[PDB]
């Protein structure tokens, strides 16, 4: 299962 | 006894010929189970291993639209860390992520991992913790303050000690004929004179899962450390491993030389001599 | 910038035996960045179709990618693997050993 990645630098 | 999940990204900017490309692959232990490909024609998640495809339409579904939204939110960090670093937008850079968590024979959790690389170097990691995170340089310090101030790291806890956990364990089992097993090596030996003083003997293993193993060459019980050539593990192709180990030996002294191997799938050790 | 040069093996599946079907791979390892040319190549012409793994990359962030064909090994037969990279000023050609 992937993760929800949405956070930028 | 214990087992490993693993996404590893790649994004890969491209000036002048398009937006970036973005490339997922998913791993249980050394077992490839997923890709995507944002050049592909599918735009979806694809399965790369037989047990995989038991999952439904929903599973697709739903780790297509994921997959996606990374490659969207990396495309943009690409964006932001050519800023930090104060880079050109005529160059070529490289952000790559992997993320996952190890699991022990108990099942239960025991490490997560959250990092980034840009252009191959370390930029910031989320630490043992799951609280804190390990910058590499000046760019990647800003990335951390913000991401302290924001709690970026006790947000990702759910994914990484329950979802990433739960995944995993659904997977041994449902491939557990695949992920379960051990293959022992098949070893065996060669020996080819290079000279009429000198021969090389070669270790090998073949055919072993998973891929973690030891080669030692000993010459009369001492280990050769720094006269062996010992090759990288590399892929058969069937889902098994192969390694070597070489030694170079003065003709005749063959008989002083012992290959030994360790891997989880044999109760004892090997020892080889030719 | 970082910038690692690929370790290359080209070695069969199975240890070879002249006129019995084998897989030949080009396992390439360890480089950076991940823009790269493996082709294969039997009696010095490059083999026209070639499969190879997704990318991925190890604990290091280097990445590996193996390609491979189907094939048949016969004695008179020379197989060899081109890797062409930007650490390399000129592509490495890596001939396939029954031994390594």
């Amino acid at each position: 299962n992937y993760n929800y990645l949405y956070r930028l630098f | 006894g214990s087992h490993s999940m693993r996404y590893f990204s790649t994004s890969v900017s491209r000036p002048g010929r398009g937006e970036p490309r973005f490339i997922a692959v998913g791993y249980v232990d050394d077992t490839q189970f997923v890709r995507f490909d944002s050049d592909a024609a599918s735009q979806r998640m694809e399965p790369r291993a037989p047990w995989i495809e038991q999952e439904g339409p929903e599973y697709w579904d739903e780790e297509t639209g994921k997959v996606k939204a990374h490659s969207q939110t990396d495309r943009e960090n690409l964006r932001i860390a050519l800023r930090y670093y104060n880079q050109s937008e005529a160059g070529s850079h490289t952000l790559q992520m992997m993320f996952g968590c190890d699991v022990g024979s108990d099942g239960r959790f025991l490490r997560g991992y959250h990092q980034y690389a840009y252009d191959g170097k370390d930029y910031i990691a989320l630490k043992e913790d799951l609280r804190s995170w390990t910058a590499a340089d000046m760019a990647a310090q800003i990335t951390k303050r913000k991401w302290e101030a924001a709690h970026v790291a006790e947000q990702q806890r759910a994914y990484l000690e329950g979802t990433c956990v739960d995944g995993l364990r659904r997977y041994l089992e449902n491939g557990k004929e695949t992920l379960q097993r051990t293959d022992p090596p098949k070893t065996h030996m060669t020996h080819h004179p290079i000279s009429d003083h000198e021969a090389t003997l070669r270790c090998w293993a073949l055919g072993f899962y998973p891929a973690e193993i030891t080669l030692t060459w000993q010459r009369d019980g001492e280990d050769q450390t720094q006269d062996t050539e010992l090759v990288e593990t590399r892929p058969a192709g069937d889902g098994t491993f192969q390694k070597w180990a070489a030694v170079v030996v003065p003709s005749g002294e063959e008989q002083r030389y012992t290959c030994h191997v360790q891997h989880e799938g044999l109760p004892k050790p090997l020892t080889l001599r030719w | 910038m970082i910038q690692r040069t690929p370790k290359i093996q080209v070695y069969s599946r199975h240890p070879a035996e002249n006129g019995k079907s084998n897989f030949l791979n080009c396992y390439v390892s360890g480089f950076h960045p991940s823009d790269i040319e493996v082709d294969l190549l039997k009696n010095g012409e490059r083999i026209e179709k070639v499969e190879h793994s997704d990318l991925s990359f190890s604990k290091d962030w280097s990445f590996y990618l193996l390609y491979y064909t189907e094939f048949t090994p016969t004695e008179k037969d020379e197989y060899a693997c081109r890797v062409n990279h930007v650490t390399l000023s000129q592509p490495k050609i890596v001939k396939w050993d029954r031994d390594m």
